[PDB]
Order: structure tokens, then sequence, then C-alpha cells
């Protein structure tokens, strides 16, 4: 319900053009509501979050990539 | 005429039936990484070094 | 892990979730004989788009809120 409600909150603000000041609403997880994070000094530096997007995707694709495994025995 | 040579001993059709089957399946276990939809391959060393 | 400790310091949880979840995805598409290709192709389109929505719709300049930011970003942290 809860991720329910912030997808909702996130579609009204993506096709509304009057409430746009929606896409700050995040997670209150003291009280299992929506939040206006903005408002509630929720902050993450943007940096953190583009660097974690662009390295995960990275490993993801690394990994995606492999369709076979060869493990040679020990040699000892 | 005839028959011509016997052909005794077999050991060299065997030998070159083990080549050819061993090289064939060289081939074929490397064939899905050919071309831009072939996907890579992952080796781990006896001593644990990997690669992609 | 390791290198997003070593180059942001923070996140390092996120990025391995994030990660372990794109990878199960991208292997429920490939099931269904989705090519490993297409889906590391639009895999590397939506990261791409990702970043550019996140610069361009979901920053916050600093500089219209002060010192308070830098105590806010610490608290959260
Ligand atoms: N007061 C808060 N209210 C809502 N969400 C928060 C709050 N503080 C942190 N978060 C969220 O919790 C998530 C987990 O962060 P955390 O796991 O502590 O960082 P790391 O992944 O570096 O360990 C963060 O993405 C952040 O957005
Ligand atoms: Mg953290």
């Amino acid at each position: 319900d809860l991720v329910a409600k912030l997808r909702a909150f996130h579609n009204e603000a993506q096709v509304n053009p009057e409430r746009k000041n929606l896409k700050w609403i995040g997670l209150d997880l003291s009280n299992g509501k929506p939040r206006d994070n903005k408002q509630a000094g929720v902050f993450e530096p943007t940096i953190v979050k583009v660097k974690s997007l662009k390295f995960a995707t990275e490993a993801a694709i690394t990994i995606l990539r492999i369709d076979d495994l060869i493990k040679l025995h020990p040699e000892s | 005429r005839g028959k011509g040579a016997y052909q005794d001993r077999d050991k060299p059709a065997q030998i070159r039936f083990s080549n050819i089957s061993a090289a064939k399946a060289v081939a074929d276990a490397i064939r899905t990484s050919l071309g831009p939809k072939g996907m890579d391959k992952m080796i781990q060393d006896g001593k644990g070094d990997v690669t992609i | 892990a390791d290198l997003q400790d070593k180059e942001v310091g923070d996140g390092t949880t996120s990025v391995v979730i994030i990660a372990a979840e794109l990878l199960k995805n991208a292997d429920e598409l490939v099931k269904q004989k989705i090519h490993p290709t297409s889906v590391i192709s639009g895999y590397r389109l939506a990261c791409k788009e990702a970043v550019r929505y996140i610069n361009e719709n979901l920053i916050v300049n600093t500089d219209e809120l002060g010192r308070d930011c830098l105590i806010n970003a610490a608290k959260t942290s």
C-alpha cells in the first residue's frame, strides 16, 4: 500500500503540470505514510544516487553477459 | 584384381576419428560466443582467478 | 560495494540491492527468450535516461537552503 501510494503521488506529479510539488513525496518510516521529504529535511547528495545507478547498471550488465562457466579443478 | 590392400591396422583410423572428435568438441564449445549476439564465457582457474 | 564506498562514501547497501534486483529481473526477462543484448541495451538506455531525469527534475540547489541543508543531509546520513 505504501509503494502504491507513492507511485500514485508521483504519477499525479508527472501527469499534472500544477501538481509538480509532489516530486518530493517520500516515505515517513516512523508513521508509515507518504510525506514531503524536501520539507521534512530528508536529503541525499545527487552524486550518491547517480553513481549508485551507474555502478549497479554496469555490474548487472557484466554479470548478465555470462552464459557459461568453466571451473578448472585445482592443481594441488 | 578385386580386393586391394587389406589395411590390417585399425589404430590410424581411430586416432584420426579421436582427433576430429576433439576438434569438433572444441569448436562446438566455443560456437556459442560468436557474433554480436554471442555471450561471454566465465573461466575460473585452479588458483581461483576469474576471467570473463 | 567497495567501489561505491571508495568513490562516494554513502549508499553502499543501496547499490548492492539495486544491482541484485536488476540482475534478477534481467534473468527473468532472459528466461522468456529475450536476448541478453536487448536487455543490456535497455538497461543502458534506462540508466542514461534516469540520470538525465534526476539531473533535470529531481535536484534541489543548496544555495537556496543554507546551513540547514548540510545539517539535514548529515542527519539523513
Ligand atoms: N529520516 C528518514 N526518513 C525517510 N527515509 C530515510 C530517512 N533517513 C534515511 N532514509 C532513507 O533510507 C535509505 C537507507 O540509507 P542507508 O542504508 O542508511 O545508507 P547506506 O545504503 O549507505 O547504508 C536511504 O536511501 C534514505 O533515503
Ligand atoms: Mg547511508
